[PDB]
């Protein structure tokens, strides 16, 4: 009974959960156009999701290549081996820790401030009154959210990469004296555009698909009292961001094994 | 088609509890209707039923010869262009003042210009009073004029079906002298279906052409004011004036008592 | 389908002055408000605020490039929608 | 003290807005005390003051003899158990049922057994008739129920001042025929002050003995039912019956007209 | 006028909000005991902060390790010093990737969910109704929150660090056929009590009190709106994380310079 | 101040049965229900809900284990406060 049943009922209660998931993400994209009035409300969410978001990604790329450029130095600097410092920090950066830690910087500041909207929105009664008036709130609130989400991350990688790269050229060339030139040449003929940079680019938007959608499911589908919604702001940067370092693993399996 | 909501036999479930026996109502095109009955009976689920955000188990809701709940998500917002609705807590937009609240369902569904969006707010916000206050956000009305401003975002549009939902609470009797007779010179003067649901049994029961009161599963009585004061006899006139038994008059379906008390 | 031309010295209107077909008359609003001394308002059949608000912008126009304009034919349906909506005897000349 | 609130020459202002120019009352000790007036006066402002929510600018406030805003932080929430407020949206713990909700204010200030907390609100939830529903969460209360469940919180305790605040809104006239028995049998048996503040005005005339008509900047009358019942003519006996102008019955303070019509 | 009064009332009114934070805080902390109703509730609070961010810190400790290990290994088997490798993994997580990387997951995850849930709290008039029944919201809201909070972080930075460490034990001892002996005895003498494990405690504390303040205060003082949440909680990850950055450069000059 | 002896024969209260002070008479109510005929309740100031709740348990313990118990003196205080609560006749014997 009670170790047969309840692990069917629980398990079921996901199968349902997967189905309002893809329910409301097929009537809130597959829609009748409107290129006029969606298109102001994209550039505000285009503002509030990427923009105010960029501060926190250029001040973490710097610190988080120059650590790289730290502690990479000090370790490779017995055998003079200090100008190969930039094969370490932009690969590290265009490999792994460049679509995986803007990611987690990305789930955590627009991940939560989704979930904390459209939820707080629901129980303000803000989306009773909004679709008592033949006005769609899957397409007027989850619609252009969607489209800022899956543009604003792919973006605010390779201003993450670009300073990281940076960040590791300021402690190799400038603090510690490494070469100007024997520097970045070393870093040239070691980053290829299909393995290294396309193959970022295609990180990048899977984890912008992953990480919007169950951001926004999780602010939609959720108890509007207290702590329902401070229990789906949590069931936010925790699902969607395990689903980050899930599937990096399986995509780094392919692509550069 | 000669009545706009027809109700054939809605039945519904909370889950356990059993609300709407076998109801079936209809309302007519063009005149005030009102609904009255017990608190907790389902009078605002009544009004959720017929708008289609929630679904019923055993009947069809015809609004104006077309089926609610047998209609697709495309058809029914297309169809939802026809009725508005009053909510009971005003629940209005709050990152938007009243201005830019009256004139919001005007700016989706007519095409209409600047300085004409701009005058027929501005007698809007004149019929309930509420002109002068066009720039306050709405966190810094009092809670009664947030009714008054919601009262305008349901009517702003002249739709063909107005669902009001308790409008005269927390009104001092100045004013809801004259929301009284704003719906009563809407019908009246435009042809707009209203459909009003309050406690106040001397106020809607004026203007109102044909009165609905409900019961614990089903409907008790229901015709004209005048033909639906004291004719229906036993559990009318108990409900209008008075305190002792009759059919549950109160007292929410309780279980038993002394287990209760006694540990 | 609010259809409307003057008879050449009194402006007539047709039809109900909705908010659905209204942008016919708001675009030419300019000849058609000089040299009326009279709105006739005879056979439309109603007016909403999308329709009344409109006639108090109408009558402006005529009032100061023209005569002094006059109104006729109402349904006591204009008067009771302008009580309602508290308009003075500036706006709406009863 | 003689009489419990008093206030003496009280001022505010919501940033530019002049409310309370220079009112005064008092409150006796045991008896119910009504308050009314137009819509957006100050009369939730006028409860919120006395709580020491909010501060004056020109008065004291003396609860039972010492002055609110002249209270420290540690010492408000002393005084602070002798006060309780009915709000006018239900306002209760939304992840906490009804019935550890209303046996929430008695669990921080009684030191009751476990068996003597269950037997005290399972009277509580018979005085309103909300016994039966002490399992349902209050996001499944109807609205009109949520009025009753947050009644029984502001009577849970049986403080020395009690300050309701719209309390008969929303409820059919065979359960407002209960809960106007209820605070007139309250201040009968037990000797509590309570604060009655609404817009039935004969509900609650019928049951206080000392009533407050607010004006547009201060008192305009008060007087026991019969005594401010016919006796003030000019500015009262507008606002109990009529439609027609007095001193500003409402429509706030708007500002010129036309310019709002025309662009 | 424009140019020099608008910056005076825009920069007075940053004064006020620290003030506002400060009086806060004393109201909060500095209070009458009661240690038999706060204690159970310190329990909740440490659960709802702590143990659902356990299985983000545990699955990102084990990533972070692991990248270092590989791109750790890659750049250094060319000198034939792969037995250096505990040195470079050990040391860029005891000293900056542990209580930063850490930090940045504790103000995403726990900082928008104290900010999103006390906001909203606020929002539903469920701290004006505690208020006027002679309970003090700062006493029971905000104060077992805070010491829930100061206590989780440096927990979990030990957490973060030692399966971080095992994490760069896994692709380097088992995966890469490094020498199990010279791996750990590398590692060993080089990390010392006092410059490598309390410098990595007094970061842990520092970036708790800085961070839990932020994010009870942004939710404290928030509009109750729909978009004022909102911009709370994008307020709470980007200010307190730009904190812990800000103190981490200002800290790992004076610990290990 | 909540003080009580039996007069040997029947339970005498004094004092308010409030709910600041009623712990002293919840703990022994198992040595002052027994052998009693009647709760006499004769100089009690006032009865609240804290001191009405018990009296449903003081009278069901000595119902049980002893004479069917009576009531006297009240101020008609504790039968408004009854009728209000809807208490029946099995709880308090009127
Ligand atoms: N999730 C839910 N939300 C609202 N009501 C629910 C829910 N679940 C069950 N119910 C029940 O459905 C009924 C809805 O009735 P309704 O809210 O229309 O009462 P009402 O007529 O508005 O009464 P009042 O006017 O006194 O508020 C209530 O009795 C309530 O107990
Ligand atoms: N932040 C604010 N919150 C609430 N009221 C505010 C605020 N700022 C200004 N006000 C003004 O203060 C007044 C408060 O009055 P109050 O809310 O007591 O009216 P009321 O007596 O409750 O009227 P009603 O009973 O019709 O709601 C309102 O007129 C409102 O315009």
């Amino acid at each position: 009974l009670n170790a047969l049943a309840s692990l069917g009922h629980k398990g079921i209660k996901t199968l349902r959960t997967f189905g309002r998931a893809g329910l409301m993400l097929f009537n809130a994209l597959v829609g009748k156009p409107e290129f006029r009035k969606h298109a102001p409300l994209l550039v505000r969410q285009l503002y509030n999701v990427g923009v105010l978001s960029m501060l926190i990604i250029v001040v973490s790329g710097v610190f988080i290549g120059m650590v790289l450029g730290l502690q990479g130095y000090l370790v490779l600097t017995t055998y003079s081996a200090e100008t190969s410092l930039g094969m370490l920090v932009a690969l590290s950066l265009l490999r792994e820790l460049g679509p995986v830690v803007a990611a987690l910087l990305f789930a955590g500041r627009a991940g939560s401030a989704l979930t904390a909207e459209i939820g707080l929105m629901r129980a303000t009664e803000q989306l009773s009154s909004m679709e008592m008036m033949a006005v769609d709130p899957l397409r007027r609130v989850i619609s252009p959210r969607f489209w800022a989400g899956v543009i604003s991350l792919p973006l605010l990688t390779v201003i993450f990469v670009a300073v990281g790269i940076w960040g590791g050229s300021l402690v190799g060339v400038s603090w510690k004296g490494i070469d100007s030139g024997f520097f970045w040449s070393a870093m040239q003929n070691a980053v290829d555009w299909r393995m290294d940079l396309v193959n970022c680019l295609i990180k990048s938007v899977v984890f912008a698909i992953t990480v919007t959608w169950i951001s926004l499911f999780n602010g939609y589908d959720a108890i509007p009292t207290s702590a329902g919604i401070s229990r789906a702001t949590t069931r936010t940067v925790v699902h969607s961001s395990l689903a980050v370092l899930g599937l990096d693993f399986v995509l780094t399996a392919l692509m550069f094994g | 088609v000669a009545n706009l909501v027809d109700m054939r036999d809605v039945s519904f479930t909370r889950g356990n509890r059993c609300i709407f026996d076998n109801i079936s109502l209809t309302v007519p095109r063009g005149k005030i209707t009102a609904i009255m009955g017990p608190s907790g009976i389902g009078k605002t689920t009544l009004l959720r039923l017929i708008g289609g955000q929630i679904a019923p188990d055993h009947g069809e809701i015809l609004f104006d010869g077309e089926n609610i709940p047998a209609m697709s998500r495309s058809r029914l917002y297309t169809v939802r262009k026809r009725m508005s609705m009053l909510f009971q807590s005003g629940a209005l937009f709050t990152d938007m003042n009243v201005f830019d609240n009256v004139a919001y369902p005007l700016r989706e569904h007519t095409q209409l210009p600047a300085p004409l969006l701009h005058s027929t707010v501005m007698m809007k916000l004149e019929a309930v009073g509420l002109r002068g206050a066009a720039k306050l956000m709405p966190s810094e009305l009092s809670g009664g004029m947030a009714r008054r401003a919601a009262l305008a975002r349901a009517i702003a549009l002249e739709p063909d079906l107005i669902m009001f939902d308790q409008p005269f609470v927390g009104q001092d009797p100045i004013t809801m002298g004259v929301l009284v007779k704003l719906i009563s010179e809407l019908n009246s003067a435009l042809g707009v279906t209203c459909v009003v649901v309050s406690h106040d049994v001397p106020e809607v029961l004026s203007i109102a052409d044909h009165a609905w009161i409900l019961a614990d599963k089903k409907i008790v009585a229901h015709g004209s004011a005048q033909a639906l004061q004291a004719n229906p006899d036993p559990r009318v006139r108990q409900f209008l004036d008075g305190i002792a038994d009759g059919p549950v008059p109160f007292r929410y379906p309780a279980g038993d008592y002394h287990a209760d008390l006694l540990p | 389908s609010l259809s409307w031309m003057q008879t050449g010295d009194t402006l007539a209107l047709s039809g109900e002055l909705d908010q659905d077909v209204l942008l016919p008359l708001w675009e030419m609003r300019e000849e058609a408000v000089k040299g009326i001394t009279c709105i006739d308002l005879s056979r439309v059949s109603r007016v909403d605020t999308g329709g009344l608000a409109l006639l108090l912008h109408l009558i402006d126009l005529a009032k100061k490039q023209g005569n002094n304009v006059t109104l006729q034919g109402v349904n006591d349906k204009v008067y009771t929608l302008a009580k309602l909506y508290n308009l003075p005897a500036d706006v709406l000349p009863r």
